[PDB]
């Protein structure tokens, strides 16, 4: 037995989050199936299932926001969830009622931002914390949408000592920042660069330290 | 709803220990709970049926009991493959809930973070913003206390954290702190403080500095 989600990453506030789970290996009709969501901080949702015959159960905190269909001829079965909102932005997954078999699960994000490019700060010690054995420098994006960003320090030529922090939402735009720590007594001397990639907005920048 | 309370928090062992995780229902549930273990960016993989039922592809250090409102997941001696979250599931009432779930870390010597405190950059200043950003890097436990002061007053609003997960290396954690102003208010006051509080010593590590100056 094999699952598969699928269906669009973005959805717009107010609008519906359509999913689709993709059988294989068995036959939905041999089998009862669900839904679950996990939410930012681990949190788990049972949002509801579908039994061998078509029937269904909802979680009420979804409240007939949500619809479970199926269709044994392509042996698929779906998820609607109308007028979502941010709170609704959640890995999405498709599991065997039992939780025997899962999807690898898919990301939704809900919001109403648009494709923006991040804007890419070099992050310099004070004059007055650069006495050490070793010096951290740094790299602030902020204000991009959506994700991912990839961020890499010379190119990548830079790894060790590199501490890149997961991205938080700011202003319905999402934020991120990076520390790279290097021997002192190479830098300035030894240039480094940072460098971020943001593929939606098919913009690149390198920003010398 | 039921709620299940997982417990405790996080626990930190060393492969070759052998732990065990509760899970408290809010209500008598009987046997109706399952035990679910999920890796970094990998889906949730089932461990036990109703209470303590084994699931074939499990290895045999995993096994569950309990009965009624208290349940124990047990992993006799614990790989390094075993660590990441663990959940149990209420199938007993509806809607199904999931407890608050247990992370399974691995125990390290403690280690003192070290910090680093950057002033808002040139270009962003212009833009009219001013992040004041802190790093706190390679230290354990996670649990860290982090306060930003200006000119000796602790300021808690414009402040975003982020903690990167346990090194797969050092086993450390690593966090940034961010305190967001616009350029108006940064340029109205003149001490900016990073200060930041760990297990590994009573006094606090302070990280500032003076704008302009410097």
């Amino acid at each position: 037995v094999q699952l598969q989600e699928s269906g669009p990453s973005l959805v717009k506030p107010s609008q519906t989050l359509s999913l689709t789970c993709s059988v294989t290996g068995d036959s939905v009709t041999s089998d009862y199936w669900s839904w679950i969501r996990k939410f930012p901080g681990n949190k788990l949702e049972y949002m509801g299932y579908i039994s061998y015959s078509g029937s269904t159960y909802y979680h009420p905190s979804l409240k007939s926001r949500i619809s479970i269909t199926r269709d044994t001829s392509k042996n698929q079965y779906y998820l609607q969830l109308n007028s979502v909102t941010t709170e609704d932005t959640a890995t999405y997954y498709c599991a065997s009622w039992g939780g025997d078999v899962w999807g690898a699960g898919t990301t939704v994000t809900v919001s109403s931002a648009k494709t923006t490019a991040p804007s890419v700060y070099p992050l310099a010690p004070v004059c007055g914390d650069t006495t050490g054995s070793s010096v951290t420098l740094g790299c602030l994006v902020k204000g991009y949408f959506p994700e991912p960003v990839t961020l890499t320090w010379n190119s990548g030529s830079l790894s060790s000592g590199v501490h890149t922090f997961p991205a938080v939402l700011q202003s319905d735009l999402y934020t991120l920042s990076s520390s790279v720590t290097v021997t002192s007594s190479t830098w300035p001397s030894q240039s480094i660069t940072c460098n971020v990639a943001h593929p939606a907005s098919s913009t690149k920048v390198d920003k010398k330290i | 709803d039921i709620v299940l309370t997982q417990s405790p928090a996080t626990l930190s062992v060393t492969p070759g220990d052998s732990v065990s995780l509760s899970c408290r229902a809010s209500q008598s549930i009987s046997n109706n709970l399952h035990w679910y273990q999920q890796k970094s960016h990998e889906s949730p993989r089932l461990l036990i049926k109703y209470a303590s039922q084994s699931i074939s592809g499990i290895p045999s250090r995993f096994s569950g009991s309990g009965s009624g409102t208290d349940f124990t997941l047990s992993i006799n001696s614990v790989e390094t493959e075993d660590f990441g979250m663990y959940f149990c599931q209420q199938s007993n009432s509806w809607p199904y809930t999931f407890g608050g779930g247990t992370k399974l870390e691995i125990k390290r010597a403690d280690a003192a973070p070290t910090v680093s405190i950057f002033p808002p950059s040139s270009e962003q200043l212009t833009s009219g913003g001013a992040s004041v950003v802190c790093f706190l890097n390679n230290f354990y436990p996670k649990d860290i206390n982090v306060k930003w002061k200006i000119d000796g007053s602790e300021r808690q609003n414009g402040v975003l954290n982020s903690w990167t997960d346990q090194d797969s290396k050092d086993s450390t954690y690593s966090m940034s702190s961010t305190l967001t102003l616009t350029k108006d208010e940064y340029e109205r006051h003149n001490s900016y403080t990073c200060e930041a509080t760990h297990k590994t010593s009573t006094s606090p590590i302070v990280k500032s500095f003076n704008r302009n100056e410097c």
